RNA sequence: UGCGAAAGCAGUUGAAGACAAGUGGCUUGUCGUUCGUUAAAAUGGCCU
């Protein structure tokens, strides 16, 4: 059965994300309303729905931490200089986003952010990073719980997309690789768990109006670990 | 139609065991009918295709036998979350319902086989099956103390049956579907409904005469009785509740619902009932406040009016009231 | 105004600073590259400095210091440094 | 204050006022489901 | 932490002769145009239903006026004699002129060219013809005969009733807007009477004794109506038969009263006087009658309008004057397949569970004192103070924040000959006002505190220091004859 | 028939000792940091975060 | 882009799946699509407002 | 309040805070609160000290 | 600082010790020092 077929949408369906555990599906789009699916095969129900007003979102992610895999965070995001964060209870208590911390400039919209996990590497300590990308050729990575400013990786020419890889090292500890792409096609890696430093830089062989890269194969954003040995 | 496959209450109605898909697995759950005396760790079936047919409380570590589509009843503890031992039998067929009286479990087959198991022992004790009777989709155990003398066993045609000489004994007048509730009421009555029909019909299991016939006015689910006889309550097709209160005096033949109990929310969206329980003065409803998760209401049914109209607050265009912030933003 | 460094190998950027309030027309460094001075027509000359050993093993300049002396522009600026001069 | 009582307000500032089976189920269950 | 208080601009206690609410909305009437007639305006109606048309009757013919345009859009000019009066019928459809031949002739409105039926009044000049307000198929003419008529326009031939019994010159009628059987009528001996139509009719039930010839009678409630003739205007309580309001107003005879009710308006109903000395003016009924607004024309005002309560578009006042002129016064009032991919923008969550609400409201656009005052540029927002285009109380206000928050010493810190000339030419300004002369003293005595040796350099601000020294000497003579005033006036207590 | 009390509270009392900057918050978060534990002149108040009211 | 432009390509070895999407599937046009963590399970959302679920059999 | 990105030494603000700061922390595990502690010396005649934690996501007063 | 009214009316401004600089003393100046008296400045400014 399709799955938004008990409650219609009033948009097309920007984005779409299942939750990591639970039978959820969270749709979203144009119409500024985000909703959730318990999904079955016969009757995929609505679970909620939330409506931002004045927001119309163009990403929405289901991010559930390593720690404890108790918070079930959703972020949000369209055309805005802000990006939405609920934090799902089952009211709703939401935060707002709004502050790159010096760096507004290289980051006129919301739109385009993945979310990932990262690691301190001198606690074994992993917590979220979003992951926005700017103008120039930046990415602004910042904590998805404070919202600080982490760092930020400039590639060269026009990011179009970017991905995040991650290999693991040891026992308990992981690294994390942001993976750009210009328009052009040629790809850098930036090892992020220490600053956010080039660690590769590759061309993509023939390509020359790139829009999208995509990892797989291990742990995505999309196929995401619920226990950090199972990156 | 409703996410909750299957559902049952414990007796004394304090528990309700309900299985329903999770992204093509089925998962089987334990919610307490009140809080105030989430249980958010289900029992997982592993299998995309393996799934719950039937399941029954036990009665004192306490724990669901649940009758699988594979030849196997699992028996599985609800405090811990693990199936602690597997019934199976010879085959791979599927069983159609199960009972227990005590420590002795017996179920039927989808090749028409009677199986009893021993709780105690974990054995398959008995295997048989009889002439006449080549549908089954009930059994109910006619109670007779540590006895689990005479089956009662349906096929659309309701049929009493010695195990002794493994043999039938009476034979009544089922439906012309198959029949979706057979329970014992009294030690000479039974009830029973059949699935498409909003018709049950309590028989003496004496005589083989039909006392009475209870109307519903919808195709009902499931039903309930009071542990004396004195109400049966059962929930309808169109998500109503039904109480017919005193069904077993002298409305001579035929008798309506006394009482009928629905639920609207505070818009006018009206939320269905699925698998109440009574008692003597107390019911318990059971709905679905999100998609799948279960919401109880605890009623003194013997005082409410007859056309009762239950109201809950459900979220339907509230502005989101931060705790953090007055209303002026 | 801002000042940026970038890799050389990869010839991509490690990180930028937003330091003077307009342009900035003349930079240098010292002999080990634990500083880079840098000074432009906001007539304020910057200090950026690596030379904690965790900057060092970290390649992460700080902007260190800061000092108004000029009092119209910089327009060039270099450095000696010797065993008796610097 | 309007309905006979009166109020104070001390130095360190404290108002104050002059007037005139089943069961252990259910507990292992809240427990293991918490 | 919280948003940034605005600056609030500084508001002095309120000086005499406020704007009031009714003389704002009164005074948003504008626009006049004045049109020259043949002759003298005598009457003036409007089109009650879609009520959007005024006729306008002068000598021998009857404009009606559109409320759009205000141009002539048709016209009326098949009279014999001078026509008098022309009224709508309630239903808008046809239009009554009595004529100085007392010969009621009534067309239909929106078009001059079928007359509809001409009733033969008296040989007499009828003076008022108007429909009932709540019939519509009887016409009550006035003549100077002393005798009014209602007729039945089926049967226009005898009348259905004729209203005697008044000694002189009957010249207004009235209907009563709740009861249809009353009418009162109004004649150059004083005396409103009034008639019960189902009674006899020869005798009035009842008369109100207005001492001086009226000149109208129009109905406000259905019990009070108000009478003008003479320099004042009277309400009559139609239940107790009594006088309980007189405004006597004007310096000459009150020609003409409407009335408005409902309109959009912060006076819920407002009764209108004109009275042949130039004036109209405006009468709030529910504040006992009290004047609010008056407009003065070019000669004396013969009788006026305005548009009627449901008017929904470009409102209107008309007033008609002696002179043979009109004057109005109005106040005014991608692709399918782009819209397809951007289809959900209007949505606003209708069956949604919980709706979010953070957007933040949009305040008002900050001026430029007011950011630099934010910004810490005090110098800066005194630079932004005195530029030409500023309010005076804007002037005064950034002054004022400038002096309560910070310094006026670092807003003047680093000026000179070229850059205190602003401030010294706008303390010229502001020494005259009660309002600014404490900031501007202030001020002045800080900047020759800290700029006295500019003083001796440059001769182009020594004037200017001059010029200011006679202001104060001007605006302490003023200063100290108040005083002698409010001594002088103290002997008299 | 008249009796005194002292029924509310009063001011929070931090840490009032010099030569200690930076830490004179004796207020605690819990360790499922629902609930703030902050020390009164009077009593130790117990807020809890989500609901921002005084739970015990 | 255009309508019903979705393919599901089997690798390692590289090769489209030729029985699947057929001309007669309601994909629409495919704005977004996921994949379930554990059902085996498509979702793929189309510009009218529909997402269309499917059940891979393998998982 | 400011707080400095030391990296790039870039100041976030939060400017209006009905008191001085007289000592201020982060507090969680992942260091989304930020307790205060606010002086509020317009009176002279008074230490009162008005204790203001916030989340550090859109640094809003939770719990003031 | 005290009494006051928002005006005003009476009172002032010592000592010890340590340290710093300059030329063991002498001079000058300080004090996260004590006793007694009712007693201007590090280019450094306010969020989305």
């Amino acid at each position: 059965k399709d799955a938004n077929a008990s409650h219609p949408s009033h948009s097309a369906i920007q984005s779409l994300s299942f939750h990591p555990s639970k039978p959820l599906l969270l749709t979203g789009g144009y119409d500024k309303t985000l909703r959730i699916y318990h999904i079955d095969g016969k009757t995929n129900h609505l679970v909620t729905s939330l409506h931002l007003v004045g927001s119309p979102i163009q990403t929405c992610t289901f991010y559930t931490s390593l720690s404890n895999q108790n918070q079930q965070n959703i972020f949000t995001a369209g055309r805005r200089r802000y990006m939405h964060s609920w934090d799902l209870s089952l009211t709703a208590k939401i935060e707002k986003f709004s502050r790159l911390y010096g760096h507004e400039s290289t980051q006129r919209s919301f739109e385009n952010f993945k979310v990932a996990h990262l690691q301190n590497s001198q606690t074994n300590s992993v917590h979220g990073i979003v992951l926005l990308q700017g103008n120039n050729g930046w990415i602004n990575i910042l904590h998805s719980t404070s919202g600080l400013w982490l760092m930020g990786c400039k590639i060269e020419g026009v990011i179009t997309d970017f991905c995040i890889d991650y290999q693991p090292i040891s026992r308990g500890k992981f690294r994390t690789i942001l993976i750009a792409v210009n328009a052009y096609g040629e790809v850098w890696e930036f090892d992020l768990n220490k600053n956010g430093h080039v660690i590769r830089r590759w061309k993509d062989q023939g390509g020359v109006g790139i829009t999208k890269i995509q990892v797989g194969g291990g742990t995505t954003t999309t196929c995401p670990a619920l226990q950090i040995s199972k990156i | 139609d409703s996410p909750v496959l299957q559902s049952a209450y414990d007796p004394s109605g304090q528990y309700l065991c309900y299985v329903t898909v999770a992204l093509d697995k089925q998962r089987v759950g334990v919610q307490p009918t009140q809080r105030a005396t989430w249980n958010e760790n289900f029992l997982y079936l592993e299998d995309s295709k393996l799934k719950v047919t039937c399941l029954k409380w036990v009665n004192d570590t306490v724990a669901i036998i649940l009758g699988m589509n594979n030849g196997e009843i699992w028996l599985y503890s609800v405090l811990a979350n693990e199936v602690t031992y597997k019934f199976t039998t010879g085959n791979s067929y599927e069983i159609k319902d199960i009972d227990l009286m005590g420590n002795q479990l017996w179920c039927i087959d989808s090749s028409d086989a009677f199986y009893q198991f021993d709780l105690l022992q974990f054995k398959l004790l008995q295997h048989f099956r009889i002439n006449n009777c080549v549908q089954l989709n009930k059994l109910t155990i006619v109670p007779a103390g540590d006895s689990v003398a005479q089956l009662l066993v349906a096929s659309h045609s309701i049929s009493l049956i010695d195990i002794e000489e493994k043999k039938v004994v009476m034979t009544f007048p089922g439906h012309v579907s198959p029949v979706s509730t057979l329970q014992v009421i009294t030690n000479e009555f039974f009830i029973s409904g059949a699935e498409g029909d909003r018709f049950l019909n309590v028989y003496d299991i004496h005589s083989g005469m039909t006392k009475c016939v209870l109307v519903a006015e919808s195709d009902i689910k499931e039903l309930s009785h009071s542990g004396q006889a004195d109400s049966i309550a059962v929930t309808t097709e169109d998500g109503s509740l039904e109480i017919f209160v005193d069904p077993l005096v002298s409305g001579n033949k035929s008798k309506k619902s006394s009482k009928k109990i629905q639920i609207v929310s505070k818009d006018g969206r009206k939320v269905p009932i699925y698998n109440a329980f009574i008692n003597k003065d107390l019911l318990n409803v059971s709905w679905l406040q999100n998609a799948t998760m279960p919401y109880f209401k605890n009623l003194q049914w013997r005082e409410i009016p007859n056309e009762y109209t239950v109201e809950i607050s459900l979220n339907w265009n509230n502005k989101n009231k931060s705790a953090d912030r007055d209303l002026h933003g | 105004g801002s000042i940026k460094f970038w890799d050389f190998q990869f010839a991509t950027l490690n990180q930028s600073f937003k330091a003077h309030d307009a342009d900035v027309l003349c930079l240098t460094t010292d002999t080990d590259n634990n500083y880079v001075f840098s000074a432009g027509v906001d007539r304020k000359i910057f200090q950026f400095s690596q030379n904690t050993n965790k900057s060092q093993k970290n390649n992460r300049w700080v902007n260190s210091s800061n000092r108004l002396l000029h009092g119209n522009d910089i327009r060039a600026i270099c450095a000696y440094q010797s065993k008796g001069a610097d | 204050n309007y309905d006979t009582d009166f109020i104070f307000l001390d130095i360190e500032s404290t108002l104050g006022v002059v007037g005139t089976n089943s069961d252990i189920f259910a507990e292992q269950l809240h427990k293991l489901s918490s | 932490s919280t948003a940034r208080p605005r600056i609030i601009t500084s508001k002095a206690p309120l000086l005499p002769q406020q704007t009031t609410p009714e003389q704002r909305y009164w005074r948003q009437y504008t626009s006049a145009q004045l049109v020259k007639e043949h002759n003298s305006v005598t009457h003036i109606s409007f089109n009650p239903q879609h009520p959007h048309d005024f006729a306008v009757t002068s000598s021998t013919r009857v404009q009606i006026f559109s409320s759009r345009t205000r141009q002539v859009i048709k016209t009326f000019s098949r009279f014999k004699d001078v026509v008098y009066s022309a009224s709508f019928r309630s239903d808008g459809k046809l239009l009554c002129a009595g004529d100085a031949t007392g010969l009621v002739s009534v067309y239909d409105s929106y078009n001059p060219r079928t007359i509809l039926l001409s009733i033969n009044a008296s040989t007499h000049p009828t003076h008022v013809t108007k429909f009932h307000t709540q019939d519509n198929k009887i016409l009550a003419t006035a003549s100077d005969d002393r005798v009014t008529r209602l007729w039945d326009i089926s049967n226009a031939y005898e009348p259905q009733l004729e209203l005697t019994g008044a000694t002189d010159y009957v010249r207004t009628l009235s209907f009563i807007p709740a009861a249809p059987h009353l009418v009162a009528t109004g004649s150059y001996d004083g005396l409103i009477r009034l008639y019960d139509t189902r009674s006899s009719g020869s005798t009035p039930i009842y008369s109100l004794n207005h001492d001086q010839p009226v000149e109208n009678v129009i109905a406000v409630s259905p019990t009070q109506i108000v009478s003008c003739g003479g320099n004042n205007f009277k309400v009559w309580d139609l239940t107790s038969n009594k006088k309980l309001y007189e405004r006597g107003n004007f310096n000459k005879a009150v020609t003409c009263l409407d009335y408005v009710e409902n309109f959009d308006s912060p006076m819920q109903s407002a009764l209108i006087a004109s009275s042949l000395d130039g004036h109209v003016k405006v009468f709030d009924p529910l504040d006992n009658f009290q004047v609010k607004f008056g407009w003065k024309f070019s000669g004396p005002v013969l009788s006026c309008a305005v548009s009627p309560s449901t008017a929904q578009g470009n409102r209107h006042l008309v007033a008609g004057l002696s002179s043979g002129l009109l004057a109005i016064r109005t106040k005014k009032k991608k692709s399918n397949n782009f819209q397809r991919m951007m289809r959900g923008s209007e949505y606003q969550g209708d069956q949604e569970h919980i709706i979010h609400n953070d957007k933040v409201r949009s305040q008002r656009r900050m001026r430029a004192f007011e950011r630099n005052i934010n910004q810490f540029k005090w110098s800066e927002a005194l630079d932004n103070a005195f530029v030409p285009g500023m309010a005076k109380e804007l002037t005064l206000t950034v002054l004022q924040e400038l002096r309560k928050r910070g310094k006026v010493r670092v807003a003047l810190y680093g000026r000179d000959e070229s850059t205190l000339e602003p401030l010294l030419n706008w303390c010229l300004k502001g020494i005259e006002d009660v309002r600014s002369a404490s900031i501007v003293a202030d001020w002045v005595a800080v900047v020759l505190e800290l700029y006295g040796n500019t003083l001796e350099s440059s001769p182009v601000l020594q004037e200017l220091m001059i010029d200011l020294k006679t202001k104060v000497r001007h605006e302490i003579h003023k200063s100290k004859e108040a005083q002698r005033i409010e001594g002088m006036l103290q002997l008299l207590t | 028939q008249y009796k005194l009390s002292v029924v509310s509270g009063g001011k929070p009392a931090l840490n009032n000792l010099s030569s200690v900057t930076g830490n004179k918050n004796i207020a605690r978060l819990s360790q499922d940091q629902r609930n703030y534990i902050i020390p009164f002149n009077n009593q130790i108040k117990v807020y809890s975060v989500e609901t921002r009211q005084c739970v015990k | 882009a255009v309508k019903d432009a979705l393919r599901l390509v089997h690798l390692p070895s590289c090769s489209v799946f030729s029985n699947w999407p057929t001309s007669g599937t309601p994909l629409g046009k495919v704005t977004s699509v996921a994949f379930s963590p554990s059902g085996g399970l498509l979702a793929v959302g189309n510009e009218q407002g529909k997402v269309r679920l499917w059940k891979l059999n393998h998982y | 309040m400011s707080l400095w990105q030391l990296e790039t030494n870039s100041q976030q603000f939060l400017p209006r805070l009905n008191g001085i700061i007289i000592d201020c922390q982060v507090l969680g595990p992942q260091g989304n609160y930020y307790s205060l502690i606010l002086q509020m010396t317009e009176n002279n005649s008074n230490s009162d000290y008005q204790f203001l934690l916030l989340n550090a996501s859109d640094l809003t007063s939770k719990l003031s």
